[PDB]
Protein backbone atom coordinates (compact mmCIF):
# COMPACT_ATOMS: atom_id res chain seq x y z
CA UNK A 1 0.00 0.00 0.00
CA UNK A 2 1.22 3.46 -0.84
CA UNK A 3 -0.32 6.82 -0.64
CA UNK A 4 -0.48 7.54 -4.82
CA UNK A 5 1.00 10.93 -4.05
CA UNK A 6 3.89 13.31 -2.46
CA UNK A 7 4.44 16.66 -1.29
CA UNK A 8 7.63 18.57 -2.53
CA UNK A 9 9.70 20.04 0.55
CA UNK A 10 10.88 23.00 -0.91
CA UNK A 11 13.66 24.74 1.43
CA UNK A 12 15.63 28.16 -0.08
CA UNK A 13 18.32 26.65 0.58
CA UNK A 14 18.65 23.43 -2.02
CA UNK A 15 20.45 23.59 -5.00
CA UNK A 16 19.91 24.55 -8.72
CA UNK A 17 17.56 22.26 -10.33
CA UNK A 18 16.03 21.10 -6.55
CA UNK A 19 14.29 24.28 -6.73
CA UNK A 20 10.73 25.16 -7.43
CA UNK A 21 10.24 26.39 -10.81
CA UNK A 22 6.24 27.72 -11.90
CA UNK A 23 5.49 26.59 -15.33
CA UNK A 24 2.87 27.61 -17.85
CA UNK A 25 2.11 26.37 -20.92
CA UNK A 26 -0.35 27.89 -23.88
CA UNK A 27 -1.40 25.09 -25.53
CA UNK A 28 -3.90 26.72 -28.29
CA UNK A 29 -6.73 24.92 -31.22
CA UNK A 30 -6.85 25.58 -34.62
CA UNK A 31 -9.01 27.02 -37.53
CA UNK A 32 -12.30 24.57 -36.76
CA UNK A 33 -14.05 27.57 -35.87
CA UNK A 34 -13.59 31.36 -36.35
CA UNK A 35 -10.47 33.23 -35.31
CA UNK A 36 -11.09 34.67 -31.80
CA UNK A 37 -7.98 35.00 -30.15
CA UNK A 38 -4.77 37.07 -31.80
CA UNK A 39 -1.85 39.24 -31.36
CA UNK A 40 -2.21 43.21 -31.75
CA UNK A 41 -2.27 44.20 -35.68
CA UNK A 42 0.50 46.97 -35.58
CA UNK A 43 -0.27 50.06 -37.10
CA UNK A 44 1.70 53.14 -38.40
CA UNK A 45 1.24 56.74 -38.52
CA UNK A 46 -1.51 58.21 -41.31
CA UNK A 47 0.15 59.77 -43.96
CA UNK A 48 -1.97 61.64 -47.24
CA UNK B 1 -19.31 29.86 -40.93
CA UNK B 2 -20.29 30.39 -37.08
CA UNK B 3 -20.18 33.76 -37.22
CA UNK B 4 -23.71 34.72 -36.09
CA UNK B 5 -25.59 38.42 -37.41
CA UNK B 6 -27.85 40.49 -36.31
CA UNK B 7 -29.39 43.50 -38.12
CA UNK B 8 -31.43 46.13 -36.44
CA UNK B 9 -34.19 48.47 -37.03
CA UNK B 10 -36.36 50.98 -34.16
CA UNK B 11 -39.24 53.47 -35.66
CA UNK B 12 -42.01 54.91 -34.19
CA UNK B 13 -45.05 54.10 -35.88
CA UNK B 14 -49.57 54.84 -35.06
CA UNK B 15 -50.63 51.83 -36.46
CA UNK B 16 -53.70 49.10 -34.67
CA UNK B 17 -52.55 45.60 -35.40
CA UNK B 18 -51.13 45.13 -38.42
CA UNK B 19 -47.26 44.82 -40.49
CA UNK B 20 -47.09 48.42 -41.53
CA UNK B 21 -47.07 49.18 -45.57
CA UNK B 22 -44.01 51.46 -46.11
CA UNK B 23 -40.32 50.61 -46.55
CA UNK B 24 -37.19 50.88 -44.36
CA UNK B 25 -33.72 48.66 -44.05
CA UNK B 26 -32.26 47.20 -40.84
CA UNK B 27 -28.73 48.21 -40.37
CA UNK B 28 -26.43 46.00 -38.94
CA UNK B 29 -26.35 45.75 -35.22
CA UNK B 30 -23.25 43.68 -34.26
CA UNK B 31 -21.93 39.90 -35.59
CA UNK B 32 -20.63 37.40 -32.92
CA UNK B 33 -17.62 34.69 -33.62
CA UNK B 34 -20.13 32.00 -31.83
CA UNK B 35 -19.10 28.76 -34.14
CA UNK B 36 -21.99 27.10 -33.18
CA UNK B 37 -24.46 24.96 -35.25
CA UNK B 38 -28.89 26.17 -34.59
CA UNK B 39 -31.52 24.18 -36.09
CA UNK B 40 -34.00 26.20 -33.50
CA UNK B 41 -34.69 29.10 -31.99
CA UNK B 42 -37.17 30.19 -28.73
CA UNK B 43 -38.15 33.74 -27.59
CA UNK B 44 -38.64 35.30 -24.43
CA UNK B 45 -41.67 37.26 -23.21
CA UNK B 46 -42.13 39.23 -19.90
CA UNK B 47 -45.32 38.00 -17.78
C1 LIG C 1 -22.49 21.15 -36.83
O1 LIG C 1 -23.05 20.16 -37.75
C2 LIG C 1 -22.07 19.43 -38.60
C3 LIG C 1 -22.81 18.38 -39.42
O2 LIG C 1 -23.46 17.44 -38.53
C4 LIG C 1 -20.96 18.82 -37.72
O3 LIG C 1 -19.88 18.31 -38.53
C5 LIG C 1 -20.35 19.88 -36.81
O4 LIG C 1 -19.30 19.28 -36.02
C6 LIG C 1 -21.45 20.48 -35.91
N1 LIG C 1 -20.85 21.45 -34.99
C7 LIG C 1 -20.79 21.27 -33.67
C8 LIG C 1 -20.09 22.38 -32.87
O5 LIG C 1 -21.25 20.27 -33.13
Amino acid sequence: CYFPLQSYGFQPTYGVGYQPYRVVVLSFELLHAPATVCGPKKSTNLVK
Amino acid sequence: DGYFKIYSKHTPINLVRDLPQGFSALEPLVDLPIGINITRFQTLLAL
